[PDB]
């Protein structure tokens, strides 16, 4: 079959710069069977490029596609504010399956900003219900790549946390991430130290926000 | 005006099945195949299958769904259909239908082109065992572990509700600067949960009242949570 | 001297003026008579590239047969996307006649004469003609009927065998008669076709051997159509103006490749309510005419579809397609392309 690879995962440019997105085809398909799509949250995918290099009507001219048959490129000549989204390439005919690529997120360039790290102990109202949720907040950071590590009495937690990230703020171009560590009331009362270890490009050393039960 | 209209959102139990319709309008329905694609939370689009609406109505499905998914088309009513059985937690996504020339016709100016150019508005399929449940709002209290150089962070934990969505405001809408309401994550329990936080000056923690207002239209639940320093 | 180009063609036929058969009536006003002196000129040491799957001559013939069917087979009730049309539906004489496709002034038709030509790529023996041969507009599914035969070996035709979303056209080199009949008299729509099972399984074994040459000697397996309208899940065709639907699971019997020498009898049904091959909707016709409805046809090709996902698998599955009637004209127009002088 065909395996699609897109690089980079995140492409970070300023509004007005040129964008070049790579889509790699493992076995390499006919140039008529490579399409590009733009996806904004809440809206259906939007066909930007079909047949490697063609544009459907109503697609601005700044969007341009090219490809050799096994390597494909989507070019945005001048990045407009509405162009910051996720872009997928798709095997449109050489399937089946008509596989979509993993996707490339085009976000707004910015100087590196370290996250403001906050930790929130669980409330007594929630503790009385039998569940304990410990929230760690990474506030206003850039770039998007952030590593959150929960430590309960210096024990690395793994599969009992969930991350949620806001969309890139339109004003300062920063992200905000929440990490919630959920435990039962019994396990929570057994341990004392609860820490949140953050790894980000803006921090020289990993910042630890901790408290004792 | 080329358009595709899908049926409304549905909530199904695990093991049940769902059928979504896709009504065409504004174009010649026989001239285009119809694909079905879904998008789950935090995941790229997944191609489910296509219907050869103009060449016998046969369908080709994705390998990971063959045996579970079924598609067909009626030309006189200009409707395409999709049925997915044995619904699991992973099947929770927004399901789309789209038209495509699929190289069948050399349309003028474009040739034997391939491309899903027109899409339906999408159908939200929520696979869960939970019933309509209101949220329980817990405070994210600000303190020493929540202050850092003049600014302080506080918020609300909106946990254990179903289904989506909840709307969160602060101080009845008078507080927006510094607010970050996070997308809800479907917990393993089948109930959604999210947090809404806001950064305020640390000096205002002793003079200003901060109340998050949670509304859950499905359960008709409205909660105002006053968040105090801990 | 010439280059590839697309232009509007015109048709030529031997349609008699007083015939009531409806292919004649259409061709008498839509085509000119046949040139009694066909001139073919062989090009010395000329190599041309053909592509039967991107050939505009097929689009033009499809638009002709659509026009020919709108004039001839008007149904009692037409259902096409929220427009119900009630109309008169008279029984007609319907026997396809050969249609020649000719080129206007300034253009000419290059014909490929390579006996092993598969449909795409270079052709070593090219000639120049003004018209194609007589192509009958036989509308059918699963089995190509009444067409021409390959001149040497069986030919597998496909725009891309690696692409499972592309139809495969098998071109036989030995015709196998299929004899379908509605007996004259409980069920007026019960019918059956008869095929020499000895002659068919001998040919069907040869197409599996030819497919093995294209798929690394893997095990070739046949399977019935997986879904869709009855026009594609059955061998669909028209006889005496009556639309037949025949089950062909006995025609693709993997075990026969040994009680296979007998006569294969396919259970058929004549349907009044059909799905129009034009893809435009449903059409209801009058009940079948009285008497013995019989058609004897040449099986000259098979329309196939291959199941993907056989990468690490040591076998390939093939099912009968397919409801794209433009593939039917490609089975005869594959050796032709239009060039401008
Ligand atoms: C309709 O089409 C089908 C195909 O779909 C035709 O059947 C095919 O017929 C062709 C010949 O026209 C056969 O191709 C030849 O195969 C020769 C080797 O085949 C042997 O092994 C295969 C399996 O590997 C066996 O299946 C064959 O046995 C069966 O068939 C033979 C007769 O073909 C019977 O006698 C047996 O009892 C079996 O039934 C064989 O055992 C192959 O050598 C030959 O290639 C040479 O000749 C061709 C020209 O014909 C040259 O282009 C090529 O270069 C070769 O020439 C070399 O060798 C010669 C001397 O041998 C030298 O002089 C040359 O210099 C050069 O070195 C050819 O490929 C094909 O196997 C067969 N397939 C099937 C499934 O039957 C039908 O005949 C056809 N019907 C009609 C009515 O048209
Ligand atoms: C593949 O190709 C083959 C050969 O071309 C086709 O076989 C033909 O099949 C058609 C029927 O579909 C046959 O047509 C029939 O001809 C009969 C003979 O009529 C002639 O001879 C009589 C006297 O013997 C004369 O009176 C008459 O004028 C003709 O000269 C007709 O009797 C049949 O018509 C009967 O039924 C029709 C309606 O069903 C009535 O309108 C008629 O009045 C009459 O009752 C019929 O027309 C034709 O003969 C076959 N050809 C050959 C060479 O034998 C296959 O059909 C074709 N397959 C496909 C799928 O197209
Ligand atoms: C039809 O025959 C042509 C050759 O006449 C085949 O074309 C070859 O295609 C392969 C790639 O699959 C190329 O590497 C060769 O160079 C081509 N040969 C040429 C140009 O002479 C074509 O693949 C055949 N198609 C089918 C369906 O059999
Ligand atoms: C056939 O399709 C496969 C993938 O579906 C592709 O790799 C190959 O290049 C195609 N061949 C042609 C001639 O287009
Ligand atoms: C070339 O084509 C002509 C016309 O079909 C044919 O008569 C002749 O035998 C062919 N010759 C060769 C060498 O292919
Ligand atoms: C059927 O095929 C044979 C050759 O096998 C041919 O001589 C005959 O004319 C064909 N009949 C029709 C009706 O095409
Ligand atoms: C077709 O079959 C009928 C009997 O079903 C028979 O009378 C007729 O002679 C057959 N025709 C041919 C050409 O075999
Ligand atoms: C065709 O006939 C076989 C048995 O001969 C049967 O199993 C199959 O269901 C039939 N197909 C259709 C579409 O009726
Ligand atoms: C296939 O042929 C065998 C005999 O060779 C027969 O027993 C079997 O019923 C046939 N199957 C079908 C589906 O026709």
């Amino acid at each position: 079959e065909i395996v699609l690879t897109q690089s980079p995962g995140i492409l970070s440019l300023a509004p007005g710069e040129r964008a070049s997105l790579s889509c790699r085809a493992s076995y390499g398909l006919d140039t008529s069977h490579l399409a590009w799509f733009q996806h904004k949250p809440g809206r259906p995918p939007r066909l930007l490029i079909y047949g490697t290099s063609s544009r459907p009507p109503g697609v601005p001219d700044r969007f341009r596609g090219s490809g050799s048959g096994t390597d494909f490129t989507l070019t945005i000549t001048k990045l407009e504010p509405e162009d910051f989204a996720v872009y997928y390439c798709q095997n449109s005919g050489g399937g089946t399956p008509l596989i979509f690529g993993p996707g490339t997120k085009v976000d707004i360039k910015r100087t590196v900003a370290a996250p403001s790290v906050f930790i929130f102990p669980p409330s007594d109202e929630q503790l009385k219900s039998g569940t304990a949720s410990v929230v760690c907040l990474l506030n206003n950071f850039y770039p998007r790549e952030a590593k959150v590590q929960w430590k309960v009495d210096n024990a690395l937690q793994s599969g009992n946390s969930q991350e949620s990230v806001t969309e890139q703020d339109s004003k300062d171009s920063t992200y905000s991430l929440s990490s919630t560590l959920t435990l039962s009331k019994a396990d929570y009362e057994k341990h004392k130290v609860y820490a949140c270890e953050v790894t980000h490009q803006g921090l020289s050393s990993p910042v630890t926000k901790s408290f004792n039960r | 005006q080329v358009r595709l209209v899908q049926s409304g959102g549905q909530v199904r139990k695990p093991g049940a099945s769902v059928t979504i319709s896709c009504e065409a309008d504004g174009y010649e329905f026989p001239d285009y195949y119809i694909h079905w694609v879904r998008l789950a939370r935090g995941r790229g689009p997944e191609w489910l299958g296509l219907i050869k609406v103009g060449h016998g109505g046969g369908a080709m499905y994705a390998p990971s769904l063959q045996g579970r998914i079924s598609m067909s088309r009626d030309i006189h009513t200009t409707t395409a259909y999709m049925t997915l059985q044995r619904l699991t937690h992973d099947d929770t996504a927004t399901y789309y239908c789209s038209r495509d020339n699929f190289g069948t016709r050399p349309v003028p100016g474009r040739g034997y082109y391939y491309g899903m150019d027109v899409w339906g508005q999408g159908t939200a399929i929520i696979v869960s065992s939970a019933s309509t449940k209101g949220p329980s709002v817990f405070p994210l209290a600000p303190s020493s572990k929540s202050t850092s150089g003049g600014t302080a962070a506080l918020g609300c934990l909106v946990k254990d509700y179903f289904p989506e969505p909840v709307t969160v405001s602060w101080n009845s809408g008078a507080l927006t600067s510094g607010v970050h309401t996070f997308p809800a994550v479907l917990q393993s329990s089948g109930l959604y949960s999210l947090s809404s936080v806001v950064t305020v000056p640390s000096s205002s923690l002793g003079t200003q009242t901060y109340i998050c207002n949670v509304n859950h239209k499905p359960s008709n639940t409205k909660v105002d949570k006053r968040v105090e320093p801990k | 001297v010439w280059k590839d180009a697309d232009t509007t063609l015109f048709c030529a036929s031997d349609a008699k003026a007083h015939e009531t058969e409806c292919h004649n009536v259409w061709a008498t006003h839509a085509c000119v008579p046949t040139d009694p002196n066909p001139q073919e000129i062989h090009l010395e040491n000329v190599t041309e590239n053909f592509n039967m799957w991107k050939n505009n001559m097929v689009e033009q013939m499809q638009e002709d047969v659509i026009s020919l069917w709108d004039q001839c087979l008007q149904p009692c009730v037409k259902l096409t996307g929220g427009s119900v049309i009630k109309q008169a539906c008279p029984k007609i004489s319907f026997d396809p006649i050969p249609i020649h496709y000719c080129t206007p002034a300034g253009y000419v038709i290059l014909k490929c004469n390579d006996k092993n030509f598969n449909g795409t790529g270079p052709c070593k023996n090219v000639s120049s003609v003004q018209c194609t041969h007589g192509i009958k507009p036989v509308v059918s599914t699963q089995l190509l009927l009444n067409g021409s035969l390959a001149e040497e070996e069986i030919i597998i035709r496909s725009e891309n065998l690696t692409n499972n979303a592309k139809t495969i056209i098998v071109h036989l080199n030995k015709s196998v008669e299929i004899n379908c009949t509605r007996p004259s008299n409980g069920d007026i729509r019960k019918a059956y076709c008869e095929i020499n099972g000895t002659k068919w399984n001998k040919v069907l074994k040869q197409v599996t051997e030819k497919l093995k040459e294209h798929f690394n000697n893997k095990t070739i397996i046949f399977q019935p159509p997986s879904g869709g309208d009855l026009e594609i899940t059955m061998h669909h065709f028209n006889c005496r103006g009556e639309f037949f639907y025949c089950n062909t699971t006995q025609l693709f019997n993997n075990t026969c490749i040994k009680g296979c020498n007998g006569t294969i009898t396919l259970p058929c049904k004549i349907k009044q309510i059909i799905n129009m091959w034009q893809g435009t909707g449903q059409a209801m016709y009058a009940p079948p005419i009285d008497g013995k409805i019989n058609c004897v046809s040449n099986i000259t090709g098979i329309l196939l579809t291959r199941d993907g996902g056989a990468n690490n698998t040591s076998n390939e599955t093939f099912r009968p397609g397919g409801g794209n009637i433009k593939d039917n004209w490609r089975s005869e127009l594959y050796k032709y392309k239009v060039v401008q002088i």
